[PDB]
């Protein structure tokens, strides 16, 4: 009924900080987003969770560092968080330099491929556009 | 208060 | 077991739609995903957590903006749950 | 309250993914969600119910397929869930 | 923290059931969607829904049905619950003569156009395919 | 066992 969360450790939990991009994305700098790393840092941390930060990768670099977390050995450890901090757009997480697939990035995580991982819950946080609509409320 | 493009 | 199962994605905001962000103090969403998990991650489970992240977000912000088209606007994040079981913190 | 809160949408798949039906007992999904509303509307919040679904489909279920392609494949529906507050049957 | 569900009426729960679809969709005939609609009427029904079984709707037989329950005054009622049991695409939903959004079909609930329904729980079940990817699963 | 087009 409930995920064993009694494992040695925790888990990882990787928060990728992006606030400036190439001139050739066109992506206005993300003000704030310093106090949002550093409020999941604090916040992870009394979790129990590993925290890594990660500031301004461009896209290769983020498909990088995925990979290498995916082959890490989590089998000491309950869950495995990754907060992502970005532009986006549907699908879509934008690095430094330009977008790649959010599927790209998880599908490192797929169980048939991080099997220290396999039965294990997954949580991807992602703060990131997701398109352009805007929601213009209602009366209550 | 800002957005994370412009379509 | 599906390759796919015991996955959750927490957006911040609705499927084709802007994400907000506060230039002092973080995103709407990452603000208030902390703030619930400070005061809520020894007692509830964490689709219910996201729950209260969903209504803080939904209830507590709307966007201030010197541009006409991006005044008075609202967020709502997005909970996708493959998860087959329940997930506490302790 | 934005336009977009307090939809909840219980797909019975992944994103991308083909949805599997028997064709006596009807689909692996809607099969389940009954099954598990029927034991536990009256117990626990929505979420939950829908959290077991989940792992009834994920567990329970193979294809069955004369199609090599076809054949031993697997489930997982998604829960995408906008809702701002928890949800009772009673 | 929790939804008023102590109104009057639990609420309305619509079932669009499509076995049978034109030639020109290519479609397959859904075998054991009987099935499917008649476990979810009684299910339903035990919840003290309103339970509508509708058979083999076209696309605008589709967005019609939704557009006149939209307009419907749910006020006595607690939630709203949609069940669409069809073939589908990613973000489609297939009447019987071809495809459509299914954004165009929840859009008529949304809160600033179902104003009966604003702040309550609106429950859309989807069983149609959402593109043709196949889980292989893993060892366990 | 069926699903609910072929790609």
């Amino acid at each position: 009924n409930s995920y064993k969360m009694d494992y040695p450790e925790m888990g990882l939990c990787i928060i990728i900080n992006n606030k400036n991009f190439h001139k050739s994305t066109g992506m206005t700098s993300r003000s704030g987003t310093d106090v949002d790393a550093a409020n999941l840092r604090e916040t992870f941390r009394n979790l129990k969770y590993e925290v890594r930060n990660k500031n301004d990768l461009t896209r290769e670099e983020i498909v990088e560092l995925m990979r290498d977390v995916s082959k890490e050995d989590h089998s000491k450890r309950s869950s495995f968080v990754c907060v992502l901090l970005s532009h986006g757009e549907e699908g879509i997480i934008f690095g430094t330099n330009g977008p790649v697939d959010l599927k790209k990035i998880t599908n490192f995580f797929r169980g048939d491929r991080c099997r220290s991982l396999t039965g294990k819950p997954k949580l991807f946080i992602i703060q990131a556009c997701r398109g352009t609509e805007l929601d213009c409320g209602i009366e209550t | 208060d800002e957005v994370x493009a412009a379509a | 077991i599906p390759v796919e199962a015991d996955f959750l994605y927490a957006y911040s905001t609705a499927p084709g739609y802007y994400s907000w962000r506060n230039s002092k103090d973080g995103s709407w969403f990452i603000q208030s995903l902390c703030a619930m998990l400070k005061q809520y991650a020894d007692k509830l489970e964490f689709m219910h957590i996201l729950t209260r992240v969903n209504r803080k977000v939904a209830t507590e912000f709307e966007s201030f903006s010197f541009d006409a088209t991006f005044h008075a606007k609202k967020q709502i994040p997005c909970i996708v749950s493959m998860l087959t079981k329940e997930l506490y913190f302790y």
